C-alpha cells in the first residue's frame, strides 16, 4: 500500500466523478 | 457584495456562479483575476 501511491475535487468540479468501490480494502 | 452563499456572482463585468468564501492567493500586488489549473476563475478582488 505505501509503495504505490499517487486537484481531485477541482476536476470534480468540471463534470468529473469518481465513484467509490464497492469492496472497499478492509473487506478486499 | 455578499459571500458565503450561491449568487450568480458578476465581478467586473465576468460573470459565473458558485460560493464565494474567502482568499489567500494574494496577488503579485498588480494581479487582478485568478486563475487554476483549468483556469476556471478560481479568484477575484471584488473591486468595490
Ligand atoms: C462610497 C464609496 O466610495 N465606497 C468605496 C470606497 O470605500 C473605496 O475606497 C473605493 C475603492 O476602494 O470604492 C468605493
Amino acid at each position: 500500500f505505501n509503495k504505490v501511491t499517487l486537484l481531485i475535487c477541482a476536476q470534480k468540479f468540471n463534470g468529473l466523478t469518481v465513484l467509490p468501490p464497492l469492496l472497499t480494502d478492509e473487506m478486499i | 457584495l455578499v459571500k458565503n452563499k450561491c449568487v450568480n456572482f458578476n465581478f467586473n463585468g465576468l460573470t459565473g456562479t458558485g460560493v464565494l468564501t474567502e482568499s489567500n492567493k494574494k496577488f503579485l500586488p498588480f494581479q487582478q483575476f485568478g486563475r487554476d489549473i483549468a483556469d476556471t476563475t478560481d479568484a477575484v478582488r471584488d473591486p468595490q
